RNA sequence: AGGAGGUGCAUGGCCGCCGUCAGCUCGUACCGUGAGGCGUCCACUUAAGUGUGGUAACGAGCGAGACCCGCGCCCCCAGUUGCCAGUCCCUCCCGCUCGGGAGGGAGGCACUCUGGGGGGACUGCCGGCGAUAAGCCGGAGGAAGGGGCGGGCGACGGUAGGUCAGUAUGCCCCGAAACCCCCGGGCUACACGCGCGCUACAAUGGGCGGGACAAUGGGACCCGACCCCGAAAGGGGAAGGGAAUCCCCUAAACCCGCCCUCAGUUCGGAUCGCGGGCUGCAACUCGCCCGCGUGAAGCUGGAAUCCCUAGUACCCGCGUGUCAUCAUCGCGC
């Protein structure tokens, strides 16, 4: 099926997957570009490591990131897209090899449909499906009031790729598209900014939200 | 004649081994030929020199 | 001259020899370069790309592993490679290179698998059966 | 395969101390060990009353003999006595004592004060002594007798103290006693000198 | 040539026979293998605590462990006499081979 | 070359295609019949699996004999479906085993050491030898980064 | 938490008032002279007599 | 005599729980007629009645700590049954051999490993907070920074908590019967309610052929290589292994190529027919295994509810205890 080049690829340089740099790849926001890191890195493994260490996601690579929250089952004790989805002997979670395969062919599919860097693309649909405010109780006296609340970058960041990946894992639940047809087409909605990404759509509901508890 | 009060002779099953101690069926450990009740093994056990390291 | 190195990871050991050579990397008696998986493939190739093509294509590389599974071979040999690389160039600027790439290449990982224990102990350690209650 | 040869030798030692203990409870008995030898093996037991485990013209003795030969399969048994190094430092001597004072009828509370005297005048860090039972009425209770210093959790309590237990059959029941004491110069990682 | 396995359930006993066979290899002056330390036989025995049924299940693990040492010595008459006298100790067992 | 040289499922299917012309190597009459092994569920989906069961066994037989039946149908059991109850690892057949050793053995590839299993003959090794460095010829154009090897 | 215990401070005090002029502010000196000093058998019990009496030398050369 | 006959509201011993919680106490003194109080209280700190300071108290005991086992880095010794990196010989293979690969011999222990003894990590040092102390939050170095990480060890007392059906045991009872043996049946039934699990409701997949990688443990009427027969289950002969020498033992998840392309289907594997075997004195009540045929609910789940903070959870297989056969089970890997 594949050809035999692509099968034995034997990377030489320093850049993600051997097949995308990073030179080029821009942040607008402030608040996020301390946290989004675009170390140069053509593995994006660093195993279990940087759990222990508090604060120590600021130094994982976005790839690693998003191929964690893509090791996954979904759905479990949340329902999103109004289902579960318990798949328990189906599911990805724990298998790396797996999900390194999806998101390089969610990667190479965005980089085929667009032009643009898949890294760039993804850091779009970060930036437009991270929420800034939220709602929260705060218990003073003997009652508790509602009130609206600021979300810290790295919130906005796991949130951020929480949804991408949950929208990406719906809309493949038992339908005729793959999963990585189905997580290139959540990034490329949330870069384009239509309600029909999920991420997106959850941003918008989280930030309407947060003003009317505001 | 008198042939009876008497136990036959079993091979295997529960009935085929006993607790020396205290002669019991059901459970009888027999790992490395210890032949010994659990409780009467549990009880018994520093004596024959093992030790709880866990 | 050859020099031997060694890496542990999970239950894995590696030795690695490194002498002067083409640059032909073989590791079990197989050439990295068909290794698969590519992500495994990839964890072994890091320190040569890092330590660059001259240097990958003076010297060469033979790798034994035994022990662990398909990721943990791959880490053994790629620490074991990592150690030889290091000692046979005796430069410190790789080395620090290697440092701030990933620390754990030269500085093995202590981690190991936690003893299980009753209540679900196939499970696992923590794991446990649900109560019940009512 | 070699263990076995080592669990059967535990086996064959418990089953003869249970035994012997049974038989000559009333001895005083404190223990015994084996020792192999190219002729057979020497049994050696400590009793504190020698005379009663002799008999009277070697019959119990021979009786003895013939029993570990047979019933236990020991092969060629020479069994000796000798004296407790210190009656009032094992526990298990101790508890058979009180337990049969207890048998005999002596109120239990001197006779554990008794023996807890005894023990700590011949010589002990700590002593500790447990009755349970039918005691003072139908319902059972649990009195504790102690002086001294003792250790009840760690290794240094697992190893350096010493415990017994025993049972004494009364009229209208039966009572359990416990022993635990602490020989001397036992030191605990505690507490350090300076030199 | 003549081979030695002692195996016993404390370390102590094996180490004073094997220095007392040091000993006696080293005033003959033949050619001796230092104790080859063979791997420790452990077994361990898992059982349930509570005599009954009733209450959480909890058991406890005794274990065994058992030490053996190999020794290899040129086989010559004076140092098989003068080993053959070991104090063996009685939880110490010693085995003889000849090859 | 040599057959470490290569991956091995290309030469094991290269192998099956010259072993094709061998006139020793054929499959047996109950052949359509038989499932691989007794964790199968249904029949092999290739007319000629034969010629791949003995190239695949030739090749095992090369890189760690001396090898035996029951090493072999180790080897070539798998996992099984047992229904509700949990899956559990099985041994395949030893019939089809067996028949392509003594086929092989047959045709002059393997040789059976007494007590210790069968190793490759001479002919066997050159055979599988020939094989891999074609295909390794082949490769390298594909391929650059296999020249020095 | 990392807290002295009372005979590990008991001990630590009572050396270093014994003997002022044996111990320095050194502590690969400091634990190889309660080594000689004392009867300690625990590598960690030793270490942590050796840090206080460590952390008394600094104090008296604070002059507090 | 015997009793797996009642009594765990007569008991001993062991076990769960409050609770690995930090509490429970003693000598003298002091206050109150007394039950009692103080120390054991207050501020801060700790996982801790852990520690510092104040105090009508001064000292101490049991708990906690301490202690023991295993893992992680380094050093010394040891080198067979363990290991094969360098050196020499023999044999074989390839691109015909510049070069490369495999096996065996002698040989080595160099590396891994096995197992004894040692070192190391101790808030040790720097900055800050706390009061300058009790201590606490960061950083350097380091394999291991803050109880280094996981375990064993469960105090005074209570829980009329469970156990007499494991042993021991008081009273009562049966005592030719409730005692002891033998055959057959039952504990395996089945309108229904519940606990804990396995399998699934599919593409984050099913099938087919092919290609890789472990560890813990066990093995004498025992594990059994290897050979021959059989389509599978399975059958016959049989080396080595009393186990660092031989066997269980070339695990699965994972990777490559092809078919299936969203459908109660090439998902699902219950339920039944025929036929072939294994263990066992005996297989219908009532065992397990394999071939062909058959093909039920199930298309993601209401209120509610449970486990888990790192090599942890999830996923996936393996060893063992039970065992003549039988593991969707407990304990470990
Ligand atoms: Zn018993």
């Amino acid at each position: 099926a594949k050809p035999l080049n692509e099968r034995f690829f034997i990377p030489h340089e320093i850049k993600v997957m051997g097949r995308w740099s990073t030179e080029d790849v821009e942040v607008r926001d402030p608040s996020l570009k301390p946290y989004i890191n675009l170390e140069p890195r053509l593995l994006p493994h660093t195993h279990g490591r940087h759990a222990k260490k508090h604060f120590g996601k600021a130094n994982v690579h976005i790839v690693e990131r998003l191929i964690n929250k893509i090791m996954r089952s979904g759905g479990s004790h949340y329902k999103v897209a109004g289902h579960f989805m318990r798949r328990e002997h189906r599911s990805l979670n724990s298998k790396k090899v797996k999900a390194y395969e999806v998101v390089k062919e969610a990667f190479k599919i965005i980089e085929q449909r667009t032009g643009k860097n898949p890294i760039q693309v993804l850091v779009w649909a970060i930036e437009n499906a991270a929420p800034r405010e939220d709602t929260t109780s705060v218990m003073f006296g003997g009652i508790r009031y509602h009130v609206a609340v600021d979300i810290s970058p790295m919130r906005r960041l796991d949130v951020a790729l929480r949804n991408i990946a949950l929208g990406a894992s719906a809309k493949c639940y038992r339908n005729k598209m793959s999963f990585a047809e189905a997580l290139a087409e959540e990034i490329i909605l949330a870069a384009n900014k239509d309600p029909k990404s999920y991420a997106y759509s959850k941003k918008l509901e989280i930030e309407r939200i947060a003003e009317s508890s505001r | 004649k008198a042939d009876y009060n008497k136990r036959k002779p079993r091979k295997f099953g529960k009935g085929a081994r006993r607790c020396i101690r205290c002669g019991q069926y059901g459970p009888i450990i027999r790992i490395q030929g210890l032949m010994l009740c659990r409780h009467c093994f549990r009880e018994v056990a520093p004596k024959l020199g093992f030790r709880k390291y866990e | 001259r050859i020099i031997q190195t060694t890496g542990k990871r999970k239950t894995a050991i590696a030795r690695a020899v490194i002498r002067e050579g083409k640059g032909r990397v073989r590791i079990n008696g197989k050439p990295v370069e068909i290794i698969e998986p590519e992500i495994a493939r990839f964890t072994i190739l890091e320190p040569l790309i890092l330590a660059g093509e001259e240097i990958w294509n003076s010297v060469d590389i033979d790798v034994k592993v035994e022990g662990g599974g398909f990721m943990g071979q791959a880490e053994a040999a790629r620490m074991a490679i990592a150690r030889a690389l290091v000692e046979w160039t005796g430069d410190m600027s790789l080395k620090e290179k290697f440092m701030k790439y990933d620390r754990t290449m030269l500085v093995g990982d202590p981690r190991r698998t936690e003893p299980h224990k009753p209540n679900r102990s196939t499970k696992g350690p923590r794991a446990k059966r649900q109560k019940s209650y009512r | 395969a070699i263990e076995r040869y080592f669990i059967r030798e535990a086996v064959r030692e418990m089953l003869i101390d249970e035994f012997l203990e049974k038989e000559l409870r009333r001895a005083g008995y404190g223990g015994l060990d084996i020792k192999k030898t190219p002729l057979g093996t020497k049994v050696i037991i400590f009793a504190a009353n020698p005379g009663y485990v002799i008999g009277r013209g070697g019959r119990r003795i021979r009786e003895l003999t013939r029993i570990l030969e047979k019933q236990f399969g020991l092969e060629n048994p020479q069994i000796e006595v000798e004296e407790i190094k210190n009656p009032y430092l094992n526990a298990k001597v101790q508890a058979v004592r009180l337990a049969q004072a207890l048998e005999r009828g002596i109120h239990f509370r001197r006779a554990a004060y008794a023996a807890l005297r005894a023990i700590m005048n011949n010589g002990a860090r700590g002593v500790e002594i447990r009755l349970s039972g039918k005691l003072t009425g139908e319902r059972a209770k649990s009195i504790r007798f102690y002086q001294g210093y003792l250790a009840k959790v760690g290794n240094p309590a697992e190893t350096l103290v010493s415990k017994g237990y025993a049972q004494a059959l009364l009229k209208l029941g039966v009572i359990g006693v416990k022993v635990a004491i602490m020989p001397p110069g036992a030191r605990l990682p505690d507490e350090i000198e300076i030199i | 040539k003549a081979r030695i396995k002692i195996a016993s359930t404390n370390v102590r006993s094996l180490d004073e026979v094997a220095n007392q066979i040091k000993q006696i290899a080293e005033r003959t002056g033949v050619r001796m293998s230092g104790p080859i330390p063979l791997p420790t036989k452990r077994i361990r025995i898992t059982t349930r605590k509570s005599p009954d049924g009733e209450g959480s299940a909890t058991f406890d693990r005794w274990e065994l462990r058992v030490h053996k040492r190999l020794i290899d010595i040129e086989a010559d008459e004076r140092a098989m006499r003068q080993i053959m006298r070991i104090r063996v100790p009685e939880d110490v067992t010693i085995e003889i081979e000849l090859i | 070359a040599t057959v470490y040289d290569v991956p091995g499922d290309l030469l094991v299917e290269r192998v099956a295609q010259r072993l094709k012309e061998i006139p020793e190597i054929k499959p047996p009459e109950w052949a359509p019949f038989v499932k691989t092994g007794r964790h199968k569920e249904r029949l092999p989906e290739q007319e000629d699996w034969w010629y791949y069961r003995v190239a695949s066994i030739l090749r095992r037989v090369y890189l760690d004999g001396p090898v035996g039946i029951e090493r072999l149908r180790t080897y070539y059991g798998g996992r099984k479906n047992r229904g509700h109850a949990p899956e559990k690892f099985y041994k395949a057949g030893g019939s089809i085993i067996r028949k392509a050793l003594q086929q092989l053995e047959a045709a002059g590839f393997v040789e059976k050491v007494p007590g210790k299993g069968r190793v490759i003959t001479p002919k066997g090794r050159s055979f599988l030898d020939k094989i891999a460095t074609e295909l390794k010829k082949e490769l390298e154009e594909i391929i650059p980064e296999l020249k020095k090897y | 938490g990392k807290i002295r215990q009372g005979f590990i401070k008991r001990v630590a005090r009572e050396l270093v008032n014994k003997y002022p002029n044996e111990f320095t502010t050194d502590f690969e000196h400091n634990k190889k002279k309660v080594q000689e000093l004392t009867n300690v058998t625990s590598k960690k019990i030793r270490n942590r007599i050796a840090g206080y009496v460590t952390k008394l030398v600094r104090m008296k050369m604070e002059g507090k």
